[PDB]
RNA sequence: ACGACCGUAUAGUACGAGAGGAACUACGGUUGGUGGCCACUGGUGUACCGGUUGUUCGAGAGAGCACGUGCCGGGUAGCCA
RNA sequence: CGAGUGGCUUGCUACCUCGAUGUCGGUUCCCUCCAUCCUGCCCGUGCAGAAGCGGGCAAGGGUGAGGUUGUUCGCCUAUUA
RNA sequence: GUCGGGUGAGAACCCCGACGGCCUAAUGGAUAAGGGUUCCUCAGCACUGCUGAUCAGCUGAGGGUUAGCCGGUCCUAAGUCUCACCGCAACUCGACUGAGACGAAAUGGGAAACAGGUUAAUAUUCCUGUGCCAUCAUGCAGUGAAAGUUGACGCCCUGGGGUCGAUCACGCCGGGCAUCGCCCGGUCGAACCGUCCAACUCCGUGGAAGCCGUAAUGGCAGGAAGCGGACGAACGGCGGCAUAGGGAAACGUGAUUCAACCUGGGGCCCAUGAAAAGACGAGCAUGAUGUCCGUACCGAGAACCGACACAGGUGUCCAUGGCGGCGAAAGCCAAGGCCUGUCGGGAGCAACCAACGUUAGGGAAUUCGGCAAGUUAGUCCCGUACCUUCGGAAGAAGGGAUGCCUGCUCCGGAACGGAGCAGGUCGCAGUGACUCGGAAGCUCGGACUGUCUAGUAACAACAUAGGUGACCGCAAAUCCGCAAGGACUCGUACGGUCACUGAAUCCUGCCCAGUGCAGGUAUCUGAACACCUCGUACAAGAGGACGAAGGACCUGUCAACGGCGGGGGUCUUAAGGUAGCGUAGUACCUUGCCGCAUCAGUAGCGGCUUGCAUGAAUGGAUUAACCAGAGCUUCACUGUCCCAACGUUGGGCCCGGUGAACUGUACAUUCCAGUGCGGAGUCUGGAGACACCCAGGGGGAAGCAAAGACCCUAUGGAGCUUUACUGCAGGCUGUCGCUGAGGACUCUCACUCCGGGAGGAGGACACCGAUAGCCGGGCA
RNA sequence: CGUGGAAGUCUGUUAGAGUUGGUGUCCUACAAUACCCUCUCGUGAUCUAUGUGUAGGGGUGAAAGGCCCAUCGAGUCCGGCA
């Protein structure tokens, strides 16, 4: 069984869903954590300085 | 009895299994009554088909050399 | 390199854990205040997944139903006593002080009240040798002379299921079923059969530990493999 | 687009004490190569005719399917060696 | 001992090629060379004959099948002009 | 697919009929995930669709999913999160312990619904008929109420009960066929309410000393059979339900084999096969309440994932439709579905290619190699070697039989079950297709089943049982974390950790010098603090005394790393290779020598063997069995070959339609020589050369595809190693603080551990903070 | 002689799992791992669905440097960064 096309057929698991807090399809329904805004992980909003160039 | 093993494993393994299961399957004298009606129910568990006496003993024999020593002292 | 298997174990992930959710109970001695007026009846004999040996279900006078580390010879209907004034009989529990010298014992406590630590596996037994007002000398299954507090509780007789070790597994599948009931990663891949990155003995064309196996006691984890602080090796000498 | 060989007559002759043993020339055939042809022999021939197994069309008759013929036997033309 | 020719072996060089020109052997198919193994025509002989042996002209045609080994090579077998 | 026809401006592919076909664990039916309107209707063809299109999963416009009793919702599983507590510089981080919540839609547990009718599209939801559950209210009864039972459970073999289905017998209703008289379909009817009860268990009677009983095990004076009785089953039987429903009609009755479902007996475990909510226990009438969320459709060779309407991938159930046969096998056929694994037209349709059929004689001569193909084949009877771990080898081998028809016999209750006999008779051929082993010997390797490089390696590699060594008494050994803490562990030496070897069998020699580990150690060496001397009004600093682990030194140890030679009739550096095996998967020389086998054998096997450079758990030897493992031989067989032929299907060629990509400095009709950075279509000299187009196999363009897959270079990178350099974790050891009272000691009061508690054990140690010395590829 | 029905037991395209050889077909593919035949396993160290856990010098690994979403002798993303 190849890692490519043949293995893509088994993909029918729902994980990332629309997030109640930010509206992005990043709420991981299994972990119950939003990979975009961090809902379910932190009260504060997920944010990082590396999300932009250093001097901007 | 090790005929279920076929031509596999070698003499010693299936010689010991044979001798052990031979003695294990024998008619064992019940501690309660005197009848040779004790059978194994599982690992170290024995029971008499006559009086229904369920008791502990060796894994393959209802009595071990060590267990027989307890009585004396 | 990469952490060796022995280090992966420590993390306590699923692969290395024991099937605790499947286990029955810790066969600790009952806690009696005093008077010894605690006796019970063996209601059933059960198989213990954690020790591959039979264990006994007892129903005590005060209404307590508990599983007991059963010696050989215990059967349903039999009455068991636990306490200072307990009768000197197989399956009965009482402190070492009340036990007569030269009597096989099992499930011996390390510190009075702990519930039993020594001599608990299939067929084994400790031997109560010397008595005293301050110390009870017991010979453990390993042959070691152990000095214990005479107040330490123990059960008279040898542990049930003796001779278990006498029959060979014969096949891998049999070992397999047993290992599923324990906290152990099995089968076992030899160090010498792995890559250099995975173990101190890995690498090199043909297989061989490119170094002496006797490792120091002070060796750090990851390096402490092979023959740990061996006083000697081999069969000769 | 023809190359080569074997055999027979020459001849048990010439030669040679003997043993052995030629040639010119005339013939017959083989082999390798070459071009073409199917009367003959052989192959094929899911044209065709026959036998026959399972199943379906109620039987019979007559058929379908079982790979480009279910399987088996024979084989015209044609193409072939 | 001396003088040469070839470019089939090996060595030497590093001139061409590393933003890549697919190694050996075999197979299949085509052309060629001559330092000729056979075949044609010759000369000598320590050429009677038969057969050898050595040499000359000559590249039209031919030079096959098999056993071990990947082998090229080579050893081996029976055929062969 | 074809012939007719329908609609339309237009029809090969949209629809009707006929004829011809395809799918049968699926190409049919119901669904989980996932998709999200793809579902239904009307109107369309610019877009999407491998051609066309009036069609559509496409475009436009509307419409469509109805629940007390089907899921959800409730329960708890592995496990997750939150809060508290604690750690952390800190947190959105981290372990424990408490509490709370979360965690199962086919497929865990679970109160209750069936039949029919209806729509373009829903349907146990709507409608009709009937039924049922829970809660609450009212009324009667009830004083019982919580013990117990249930929910609730592994694997293997098996009996009994029994429905559907299928089949047989006969009747009825309807259809088909038309030499016969046979062939097909139907013959219905639920939940629920009521009732019946086999098995198991128990009681009474009885009184077996050999009887009772089973498919099998088994049972009994501790009371067998027999007899009577209590408790007690089906999704089953029976009655109601039902002058309900359904059917054009009839509107059956018996039987066998019996999936579901019910209930028993036996066996296995170094393996022991959830939990919780809930339910029963615990009556009946009447009435009220039963909200919220899901509900369409696809579920795949076009609705999912794979960029696609992709030959891939993707869970569950329909596992009992007929013939066939051992069969959930093949093949053929129903019910049902489809002609969309969606471009067509034409040429006896050439070469060439893909898949195939058939080939005389020879029969492996082909090839590295029987690669490919083929041979054999089902079942019954006879018969079956070496070797063997006694299991096996074995379907060894080898030999014979096999259909149809007529009449029978035996086993069984019987089968539409099985085993045979006699007679008759057809073919080239009777397992007639289909299904369906070729066989034998020798050698190497690994014992065996098992594992593996998703995507060039399935093996001799990994694993394994078995053998062995090492560590540790549990306040342990080993391991994770900075810490709080944690895995092992509901574990305790018959344990579990760390390693090596690799079934059985016979065995496993010598070496402790080096290295490693461990123990000991008079003496030597060995840091810091404190102490002492000098120095400084102090301090830096110099020296001294004491000296832990460590080292020196001694000892133990090879199933510890490893070693087992050269020379001579010892030497390096400890020993100097024992049993066995041996030209080996190890032997360079080498195609070693002898032999076997062959016409011929660098192969293979046997023997020899001084072994360039075998050898004993770096395991040696040996080995039955096993193997898509390497090599060799034989029989059988055949187009592998001699040497090729003919044929079949799909392409290829021609026509309609659709319609890319690779590649492209330029020029370019070349050929032979030469020259040139020595490998030129383009330079030179000659030769040849009228242009364009079709088909072809690929000689050349050092053809196209990639800033090699070999080599070197760079004060390039990375992974790996170690007695490289330098450091860092970690362990050990001393010292200071925690830390108290009276080079050796006692105590208790901190602190630690055990204990539910009282209290016990220990104790100024240990833990922890700081520092010092040693070890330190575990890590950078 | 029968009964019994054991087995990491045998045959087997039952379901299901896998992949020895053809170095077949394909190789601007149906397909960035496909097709066909042959072949292996198929009561167990079996296969399989969903849920759940382990995370990057870290997992997981019957060990092949295998696997951790077409990439692994150290994933992916963005940032350091021109
Ligand atoms: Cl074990
Ligand atoms: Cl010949
Ligand atoms: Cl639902
Ligand atoms: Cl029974
Ligand atoms: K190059
Ligand atoms: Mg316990
Ligand atoms: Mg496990
Ligand atoms: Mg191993
Ligand atoms: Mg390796
Ligand atoms: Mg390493
Ligand atoms: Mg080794
Ligand atoms: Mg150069
Ligand atoms: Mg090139
Ligand atoms: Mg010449
Ligand atoms: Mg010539
Ligand atoms: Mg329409
Ligand atoms: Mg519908
Ligand atoms: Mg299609
Ligand atoms: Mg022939
Ligand atoms: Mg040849
Ligand atoms: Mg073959
Ligand atoms: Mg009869
Ligand atoms: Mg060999
Ligand atoms: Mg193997
Ligand atoms: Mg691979
Ligand atoms: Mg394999
Ligand atoms: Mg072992
Ligand atoms: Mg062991
Ligand atoms: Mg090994
Ligand atoms: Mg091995
Ligand atoms: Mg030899
Ligand atoms: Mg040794
Ligand atoms: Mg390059
Ligand atoms: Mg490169
Ligand atoms: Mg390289
Ligand atoms: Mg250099
Ligand atoms: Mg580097
Ligand atoms: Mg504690
Ligand atoms: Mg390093
Ligand atoms: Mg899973
Ligand atoms: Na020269
Ligand atoms: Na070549
Ligand atoms: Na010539
Ligand atoms: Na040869
Ligand atoms: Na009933
Ligand atoms: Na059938
Ligand atoms: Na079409
Ligand atoms: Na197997
Ligand atoms: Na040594
Ligand atoms: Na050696
Ligand atoms: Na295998
Ligand atoms: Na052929
Ligand atoms: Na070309
Ligand atoms: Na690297
Ligand atoms: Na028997
Ligand atoms: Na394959
Ligand atoms: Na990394
Ligand atoms: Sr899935
Ligand atoms: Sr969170
Ligand atoms: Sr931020
Ligand atoms: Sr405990
Ligand atoms: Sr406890
Ligand atoms: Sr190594
Ligand atoms: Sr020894
Ligand atoms: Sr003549
Ligand atoms: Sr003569
Ligand atoms: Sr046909
Ligand atoms: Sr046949
Ligand atoms: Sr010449
Ligand atoms: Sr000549
Ligand atoms: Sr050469
Ligand atoms: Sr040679
Ligand atoms: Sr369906
Ligand atoms: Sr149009
Ligand atoms: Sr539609
Ligand atoms: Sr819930
Ligand atoms: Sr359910
Ligand atoms: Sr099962
Ligand atoms: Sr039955
Ligand atoms: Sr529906
Ligand atoms: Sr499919
Ligand atoms: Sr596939
Ligand atoms: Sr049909
Ligand atoms: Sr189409
Ligand atoms: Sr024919
Ligand atoms: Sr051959
Ligand atoms: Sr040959
Ligand atoms: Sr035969
Ligand atoms: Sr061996
Ligand atoms: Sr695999
Ligand atoms: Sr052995
Ligand atoms: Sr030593
Ligand atoms: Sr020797
Ligand atoms: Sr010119
Ligand atoms: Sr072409
Ligand atoms: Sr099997
Ligand atoms: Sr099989
Ligand atoms: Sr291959
Ligand atoms: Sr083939
Ligand atoms: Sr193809
Ligand atoms: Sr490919
Ligand atoms: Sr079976
Ligand atoms: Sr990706
Ligand atoms: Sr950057």
């Amino acid at each position: 069984t190849g890692a490519g096309t043949p293995s893509q057929g088994k993909k029918n698991t729902t994980t990332h869903t629309k997030c109640r807090r930010c509206g992005e399809k990043s709420y991981h329904t299994k972990k119950k954590v939003c990979s975009s805004c961090g809902f379910g992980k932190s009260a504060k909003r997920r944010d990082y300085e590396w999300q932009s160039k250093a001097g901007e | 009895s090790s005929g279920r093993f076929g031509a596999r494993y070698g003499r010693v393994s299936r010689r010991r299994v044979a001798e052990i299961e031979s003695e294990m399957n024998e008619d064992h004298a019940c501690p309660n009554c005197g009848e040779d009606r004790v059978d194994r129910q599982g690992t170290g568990i024995w029971q008499c088909s006559y009086c229904d006496y369920k008791f502990t003993g060796g894994s393959y024999k209802p009595e071990t050399p060590g267990g027989k020593t307890v009585r004396r002292s | 390199g990469r952490r060796i298997q022995g280090q992966r174990r420590g993390r306590g992930t699923s692969t290395f854990r024991a099937p605790s959710h499947r286990y029955k109970a810790d066969l600790e001695h009952r806690k009696v205040e005093d008077g010894d007026v605690i006796a019970g009846t063996v209601v059933d004999i059960e198989h213990d997944p954690a020790r591959s040996a039979p264990v006994a279900a007892v129903e005590f006078e005060d209404g307590d139903r508990r599983l007991i580390l059963a010696p050989e010879g215990v059967g349903v209907g039999d009455e068991l006593q636990v306490g200072v004034s307990a009768e000197i009989a197989p399956g009965n529990t009482l402190p070492l002080a009340e036990i007569p010298e030269g009597v096989p014992v099992c499930n011996v406590e390390s510190s009075p009240g702990d519930g039993g630590k020594f001599a608990r596996a299939s067929g084994v037994n400790a031997q109560l040798l010397t008595h005293d007002r301050n110390v009870a000398v017991v010979k453990l299954p390993s042959g070691e002379m152990k000095r214990l507090d005479p107040q330490c509780r123990a059960t008279i007789g040898v542990v049930a299921g003796g001779g278990r070790t006498d029959k060979p597994f014969v096949k891998a599948g049999n070992k397999h079923h047993k290992m599923k009931a324990r906290g152990t990663k099995w089968p076992n891949v030899r160090g010498v059969a792995m890559n250099a990155v995975d173990h101190p003995f890995g690498g090199g064309g043909r297989q061989h530990p490119g170094k002496p196996k006797s490792i120091s006691r002070n060796a750090p984890p990851g390096r402490k493999v092979g023959d740990i602080a061996s006083k000697r090796t081999g069969r000769g000498g």
